[PDB]
RNA sequence: CGCAAGACGGACCAGAGCGAAAGCAUUUGCCAAGAAUGUUUUCAUUAAUCAAGAACGAAAGUCGGAGGUUCGAAGACGAUCAGAUACCGUCGUAGUUCCGACCAUAAACGAUGCCGACCGGCGAUGCGGCGGCGUUAUUCCCAUGACCCGCCGGGCAGCUUCCGGGAAACCAAAGUCUUUGGGUUCCGGGGGGAGUAUGGUUGCAAAGCUGAAACUUAAAGGAAUUGACGGAAGGGCACCACC
């Protein structure tokens, strides 16, 4: 019977996401950020989001939280978006191209491609689930 | 009747309409051939080492 | 009354006025 | 009002299907209608398997299986818990549960 | 598909389609012409024969009648017309 | 006068398990099964009629049969197991394991197990009515 | 007071010369007295044996019934009485996506045996095969029954008891039946599934003799 | 371990096949059938539905003759119960089996007449035909079987879609309907009385077909919704519940 209410957590949350530089692993910060900015206004209440915010910087070490959303990982998360491979997935020297798609080619007056390498296509022709 | 320090290594939880039996898995400590699954009364904690006394006649069904 | 007992027993209300007009 | 689409049986396309006795309380219902159950199971329940095993003549017997199919009518399938009702969106599921 | 010209149809469409169903019904049928290595004179066969047809110079038959196209023999090389 | 039982070799016999349920036979045979060796059913134990077919009543009886067998010379078994049979159930009673069990626990050898119910091609009219039996 | 078994002798049945394992269990009979003898009480006793007790190394699902002709020596002999598969061995390949083929025979060896053989065979899903069911056609299973009699027929007839229970050992019945088959319908698991003894020639201790040679 | 009698064709057996429907499951042979497919055959409107009329028509029932295992109407007991005259158990007659003659009724149902056209998709499946890599047996290319990938035509169906319809449930027909007319048969007109009476007719009989009115009534009914209830199921909780 510790289930945390949404009063606890909505709370917890917010003053995670935003004042997170301010938030280590501690309880004084919380009750001062708290009577600073969105005052709480008793004990256990305070005792209970300062919990519940220890909880979460401790899964939040591990990983991104569902919830919340720091200027850091946004950050991170935005610099690896960016991320610039030095040599593209797409520029390969050869690509393997079935009878098919190649006579497709072919027939796009694209048949005269250097780059394609015509791949003997599968031995057999099934490829269904047998049924049952 | 075998006497071993059986190395328990699986124990599920309790069950039963009077919630005091728990089900251990009662293995062998260093044979990985054998196991018995026994209800019995009373906190048999994950890890702990029973003394092997019985090895048959198992926790009984229905 | 169930529809099928009904209908026995205007049979057998039927088989005894044939039987009083022998 | 039609419950279900099949009339719960799966009869279509003739006329007559010779009927089975259930095998709990031996009442006739149609072949098609009734619940089958396929039960193979070892001969021995599976706690006995090591006493069985253990005081066998033979070196690794392999213990053989009783395969029985039981014929059910509705009523005694709903009894024995077999099958149960469901609703209307999901009475229309005929896939069997995944076990 | 809400806009097909059934005037001009594809040819692969209508070679797929029933006889009778397409724009203007064609036998699925043709008349070939056999040649046996031992007789010099051509003999005209239906593809779907119902009747075991012999040759007159040989002992061997030119085609078995099936459920559908007729069974050609070995032996016998065929020529469709038209 | 007895068995001409060798130093390590066991001498066999044929155990028919009529596990219906109303009670359980345990009989054991030559592996003919023409000469009956001792055959002690459910109800010889208990005289609760509920009892009859009960795990118990079958432990009592397959480790009386065990005794018998033992004392008669046989000591490894065949195992030959029925149920009803017939249009009735097929499907063992509540004693078949539990008198199979205590044959193995009574220090029996098991050797081959078989299934001899009577399995008809479709035989004569069930027992119960057209619509069964409603209680 | 008197227990039977006081007034019993145990006698060690014996199996012809076609199985590798000779001594297959004994019996008890009550000892001689009156107008009863202590063989034709025993002659008429019927062994269910399993052939994996027979054969050094080979399948146990097969079952021989061998049936005492007499007592020699206190060894009572036994012939081939009959042949059957375990009710489980039957029951594990009656799938329900194939159909199941029982080809039977009325038929008599040279020596005087008439012999009903029973054959069950199960149509084969390919490797490859896609489609749930495996049905054979109705012309089909007639064609296959028909050669599985016509198979029988020439392995039995042409054959005595001995030679006959010889390719029944290792079932080259139902291989030859398979192969056979193969190129009507695919089969899965074939096997004489049941040899009974209608009818047999007369009693001669010089053929049950010439049996176990 | 044998013998005999009668029954019934388990598992394979399926939302599979066939049949006008009722219905149809061991093999083999014979007899006559039949759909569909294939057809650059033949006739050439010979067609569709259908008063009168006719064939067939589960089970039970009737009569006559064989048979009679099991099951089992009635019935006799034994239990349960307040009482059960029932459910349950042990028996047990007619019947349940075959032949001949009746009967012509079923929730005989897809509660959905038949013929015809048109109007989406998809994956299967039974039959036939057609085409095509490949694997497999026939110890040989090609045939042909067994598979694999498609195409076509009928068939039993299934999923999906606001095609459209419908009071809705639902229906690819129960759609193409106030934007109402492709052809045709049967049939309903608030609920009871009542499928009763009576007449006719059929039948050995049981009964079948056709079939009212007086009188009585403001509703009866269909589909769906919410709640309540369930000696319905699945989860959870309570010493004002239990252990």
């Amino acid at each position: 019977g510790r289930v945390r209410t949404k009063t606890v957590k909505k709370a917890a949350r917010v003053i995670i996401e935003k004042y997170y530089t301010r938030l280590g692993n501690d309880f004084h910060t919380n009750k001062r950020v708290c009577e600073e900015i969105a005052i709480i206004p008793s004990k256990k209440l305070r005792n209970k989001i300062a919990g519940y915010v220890t909880h979460l910087m401790k899964r939040i070490q591990r990983g991104p939280v569902r919830g919340i959303s720091i200027k850091l990982q946004e950050e991170e998360r935005e610099r690896r978006d960016n991320y610039v491979p030095e040599v593209s997935a797409l520029d390969q020297e050869i690509i393997e191209v079935d009878p098919d798609t190649k006579e497709m080619l072919k027939l796009l007056d694209f048949g005269s491609l250097s780059n394609l390498q015509v791949t003997q296509p599968t031995v057999g022709m099934n490829f269904k689930t047998p049924r049952g | 009747q075998p006497i071993k320090l059986a190395r328990v290594t699986k124990v599920l939880g309790r069950t039963g309409s009077q919630g005091q039996c728990t089900q251990v898995r009662v293995e062998f400590m260093d044979d990985t051939s054998r196991s018995i699954i026994r209800n019995v009364k009373g906190p048999v904690r994950e890890g702990d080492v029973l003394t092997l006394l019985e090895s048959e006649r198992e926790a009984r069904r229905l | 009354m169930r529809a099928k007992w009904r209908k026995k027993r205007m049979r057998r209300l039927k088989r005894k006025r044939r039987k009083m007009r022998q | 009002t039609k419950k279900r689409r099949n009339n719960g049986r799966a009869k279509k396309g003739r006329g007559h299907v010779q009927p089975i006795r259930c095998t709990n309380c031996a009442r006739c219902v149609p072949k098609d209608k009734a619940i089958k159950k396929f039960v193979i199971r070892n001969i021995v329940e599976a706690a006995a398997v090591r006493d069985i095993s253990e005081a066998s003549v033979f070196d690794a017997y392999v213990l053989p299986k009783l395969y029985v199919k039981l014929h059910y009518c509705v009523s005694c399938v709903i009894h024995s818990k077999v099958v149960r009702n469901r609703s209307r969106e999901a009475r229309k599921d005929r896939t069997p549960p995944p076990r | 598909p809400l806009a097909k010209d059934l005037l001009h149809p594809s040819p692969e469409e209508e070679k797929r389609k029933h006889k009778k169903k397409r724009l203007v019904q064609s036998p699925n049928s043709y008349f070939m012409d056999v040649k046996c290595p031992g007789c010099y004179k051509i003999t005209t066969v239906f593809s779907h024969a119902q009747t075991v047809v012999l040759c007159v110079g040989c002992s061997t038959v030119l085609c078995q009648p099936t459920g559908g196209k007729a069974r050609l023999t070995e032996g016998c090389s065929f020529r469709r017309k038209q | 006068l007895g068995p001409q039982v060798a130093e390590g070799e066991n001498v066999f016999g044929v155990c028919h398990i009529f596990a219906s349920f109303n009670d359980t036979f345990v009989h054991v045979t030559d592996l003919s099964g023409k000469e009956t060796i001792c055959r002690v059913t459910g109800g010889m134990k208990v005289k609760a009629d509920r009892d009859e077919s009960s795990p118990y009543a079958a432990m009592l009886a397959a480790q009386d049969v065990a005794q018998r067998c033992k004392e008669l010379g046989i000591t490894a078994l065949h195992i030959k197991l029925r149920a009803t049979g017939g249009n009735r159930t097929k499907t063992p009673g509540p004693g078949a394991q539990s008198a199979l069990r205590a044959l193995a626990r009574s220090g029996m050898k098991i050797g081959r197990i078989e299934d001899v119910t009577p399995i008809p091609s479709d035989s004569t009219r069930r027992k119960g009515g057209r619509r069964g039996r409603r209680l | 007071v008197v227990d039977p078994f006081s007034k019993k002798d145990w006698y060690d049945v014996k199996a012809p010369a076609m199985f590798n394992i000779r001594n297959i269990g004994k019996t008890l009979v009550t000892r001689t007295q009156g107008t009863k003898i202590a063989s034709d009480g025993l002659k008429g006793r019927v062994f269910e044996v399993s052939l994996a007790d027979l054969q050094n190394d080979e399948v146990a699902f097969r079952k021989f019934k061998l049936i005492t002709e007499d007592v020699q020596g206190k060894n009572c002999l036994t012939n081939f009485h009959g042949m059957d598969l375990t009710r489980d061995k039957m029951c594990s390949m009656v799938k329900k996506w194939q159909t199941m083929i029982e080809a039977h025979v009325d038929v008599k060896t040279t020596d005087g045996y008439l012999l009903r053989l029973f054959c069950v065979g199960f149509t084969k899903k390919r490797n490859n095969q896609i489609r749930k069911t495996s049905y054979a056609q109705h012309q089909q299973v007639r064609q296959i029954r028909k050669k599985m009699m016509e198979i029988m027929t020439r392995e039995v007839q042409t054959n005595d008891l001995k030679e006959v229970v010889n390719k029944l050992i290792p079932d080259s019945i139902g291989k030859d039946i398979e192969k056979a088959c193969q190129s009507i319908y695919p089969l899965h698991d074939v096997f004489v599934r049941k040899v009974k003894m209608l009818k047999k020639p007369k009693f001669e201790l010089g053929k049950l003799m010439e049996l176990h040679g």
